[PDB]
């Protein structure tokens, strides 16, 4: 779940 | 008025906030592109998607935000998305001669007036407050760090990041508008008006001239499609 939002938060 | 740590906290919010801009290739479409419901809807779609990129970027840099539980951080992002995005659009409508062409694109995009009408009331309503950039930025952080969203495990941790933003915002309302003693309270009232779009939004998502479009990826993910 939420790979895209996770990616964008950790950059 | 103004506290060293409060200045530090504000400067930090602003560093992050001022980075957040609407890209010009997007605004050029407002002037350049063919005028019809489909092309108009596509424009709004791109802008909505950009609302999310910018607000994820802002959320990320917010003081304390990385110190929260990884689940809770997502819950706040999805929780606040609708409110946050409308707020940003209001800032980018109120604060050239393009607002006019955008409004017309918005009103000839296949979205029914039951949604469009209170979008614009809200823009007027918030525009009458004459908010500075700093007020907008703190409001946006205050919305994003709401402890009242669905699925938050540790609410109090969220509270303790929100409270100092409310303290600062209140001082800014004294600083920027001393004439207007009820100005902060008046901003809290507009947040009441802003929360109503969570229902307007959930309905549109359902609606036929909103469900039968394929939203960009970031949109489908942030809005639980
Ligand atoms: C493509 O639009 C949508 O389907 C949509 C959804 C499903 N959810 C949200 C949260 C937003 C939304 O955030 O609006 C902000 C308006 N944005 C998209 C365009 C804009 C940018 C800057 C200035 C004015 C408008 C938009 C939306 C919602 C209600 C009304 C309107 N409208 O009046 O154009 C649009």
């Amino acid at each position: 779940e939420n790979a895209l939002l996770r990616y964008l938060l950790d950059k | 008025e103004l506290t060293p740590d409060q200045q530090t906290l504000l400067h930090f919010i602003m560093d992050s906030y001022n980075k957040q801009r609407m890209p010009q290739e997007i605004t050029n479409k407002i002037l350049k592109e063919e005028f019809s419901a489909e092309e108009n809807f596509l424009i709004l779609t791109e802008m909505a998607t950009n609302h999310v990129q910018v607000l994820v970027e802002f959320t990320k840099k917010l003081p304390g935000f990385q110190t929260l539980d990884h689940e809770d951080q997502i819950a706040l992002l999805k929780g606040s998305a609708v409110e946050a995005m409308f707020l940003r659009s209001a800032e980018i409508f109120n604060k050239s001669g393009h607002s006019d062409l955008l409004e017309e694109r918005i009103r000839n995009s296949g979205i029914s007036d039951e949604y469009i009408t209170p979008m614009f009331s809200f823009y007027k309503s918030i525009g009458e407050l004459k908010m500075t950039q700093e007020e907008y930025a703190l409001l946006t952080a205050i919305v994003i760090l709401s402890p009242d969203r669905q699925y938050i495990k540790d609410r109090e941790a969220v509270e303790k990041l929100q409270e100092p933003l409310l303290d600062v915002l209140q001082k800014l309302c004294k600083i920027h508008q001393p004439e207007n003693p009820q100005h902060f309270a008046c901003l809290l009232g507009r947040l009441t008006e802003l929360r109503t779009f969570n229902h307007h939004h959930a309905e549109m998502l359902m609606s036929w001239r909103v469900n039968d479009h394929k939203f960009t990826p970031l949109l489908c993910e942030i809005w639980d499609v």
